[PDB]
């Protein structure tokens, strides 16, 4: 409903500005926790195990592969 | 058999991850252990 | 003899743990040893059923419910009979016993199944026995141009016939 | 038996074991947040279900017409109006229990005679 919305801000002098809002964007945080990747993900989700390892991501982090973006920086 | 609650205590002996092994084990427990009676016979009733 | 002394140790422990702490310690350990010999009078460390009966009696003493069994065994309950009881379903305690018979009665009721009973009349006679206890049914089988079937079922002997 | 999600990132904490102090660390797997659980109970099955007979009590049941009406009293308000209906949990195995709800006290009560 980006069309039906419309903006009204009080300014510093008390001016009430009149903006017809055009579009809305929703933002989600991403890779805050060192996400895994596609190929080893496929070997994980393939039906080779009765259950995948419970602490598999923690074990991969302890091995050191697939660090966070902040850690790479 | 004289208690007011009937419990079976069981643990795996071992010479991580034990949750899903115990899940699979108890699933097999529930399914496949015959107790008495011949298979392919279900609830049996008796008439007069 | 290790099993002998272990059962003796357990028995001395559970009778010393009783509310009636018996000053007749030698008499109650005599009760313990005579229960040991009458217990091993079954198998004497030859079969695991000895251990099973041991579990039965040991946990019956422990249970609480019931506690009064400790005083009753301390002041009676001649144990050579209690080798040959096997009779844990009729002891410790009576309310659980009453629960057991009502459970068994309900199970026996639920075992025996459907008993549909074939409501009757008295107009026709049997095709074979020739008596009037006749029971029927209605439905129509063939095409629409004709009425019902008028099923018959005798009950004096169980005969079936039909009328058009 | 309920699920506790990681507060830092909305994913349910998983059971994992202290290898030395022997405690229930509900750890997040998405991030590294960890949490100590309360009871050793983790998994729970309930092979036999017998619940659901009073389902869907909305605040305005009386607005429907098709519910019948009777004359028993609410044993909180004693108003003579009430609404009753069959048990909701439709199994082949359920009962003829009637659940009476009164509009006045907005209160439910049954008519079991055990
Ligand atoms: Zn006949
Ligand atoms: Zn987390
Ligand atoms: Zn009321």
């Amino acid at each position: 409903n980006s069309d039906s919305y419309v903006l009204l801000s009080v300014e510093d002098d008390g001016s009430f500005t009149m903006i017809p809002a055009d579009k809305v964007y929703k933002f989600t945080a991403r890779n805050k926790y060192a996400t895994l990747t596609i190929d080893e993900a496929e070997k994980r989700m393939d039906k080779k195990s009765g259950e995948v390892p419970r602490w598999l991501m923690k074990h991969l982090d302890n091995i050191g592969t697939t660090t966070t973006r902040y850690d790479r920086t | 058999d004289n208690d007011e609650k009937l419990i079976i205590r069981c643990r795996v002996v071992r010479p991580a991850e034990e949750d899903h092994m115990l899940k699979k084990i108890e699933n097999t427990m529930l399914e496949n252990i015959t107790l008495r009676g011949v298979e392919n016979i279900e609830r049996v009733v008796m008439m007069k | 003899h290790k099993l002998r002394d272990q059962v003796l140790k357990a028995l001395y422990d559970v009778l010393a743990k009783e509310s009636e702490h018996p000053p007749q310690s030698i008499l109650h350990t005599a009760k313990a040893i005579e229960s040991e010999m009458n217990k091993v009078n079954n198998c004497d460390t030859n079969e695991a059923a000895y251990k099973a009966r041991y579990r039965i009696i040991y946990s019956n003493v422990i249970s609480k419910n019931n506690p009064d069994l400790k005083h009753k065994i301390a002041n009676g309950d001649i144990t050579p009979e209690f080798l040959a009881t096997c009779d844990a379903k009729d002891l410790a305690p009576a309310p659980l016993k009453q629960k057991i018979e009502e459970i068994a009665k309900q199970n026996l009721y639920n075992a025996q199944g459907a008993t549909i009973e074939r409501s009757v009349t008295d107009r026709f006679t049997c095709g074979k026995c020739k008596e009037k206890k006749v029971s029927y049914y209605q439905l129509q089988t063939r095409s629409a141009d004709e009425p019902l079937t008028t099923f018959c079922t005798c009950e004096a002997c169980g005969n079936r016939w039909k009328f058009s | 038996t309920t699920f506790r999600f990681c507060r830092d990132c909305n994913n349910m904490l998983y059971p994992r074991e202290d290898k030395e102090n022997n405690r229930l660390l509900f750890e997040c797997r998405t991030c590294s947040y960890v949490e100590e659980a309360g009871s050793p109970l983790v998994y729970r099955h309930e092979l036999i279900t017998n619940i659901g007979e009073t389902a869907g009590v909305v605040q305005d049941i009386g607005s429907d017409p098709t519910l019948p009406r009777s004359d028993r009293e609410c044993p909180k308000c004693h108003s003579r109006e009430n609404v009753f209906f069959q048990s909701q949990q439709r199994r082949k195995d359920t009962s003829m229990v009637l659940f009476f709800v009164c509009l006045s006290c907005s209160h439910i009560f049954t008519s079991d005679q055990k």
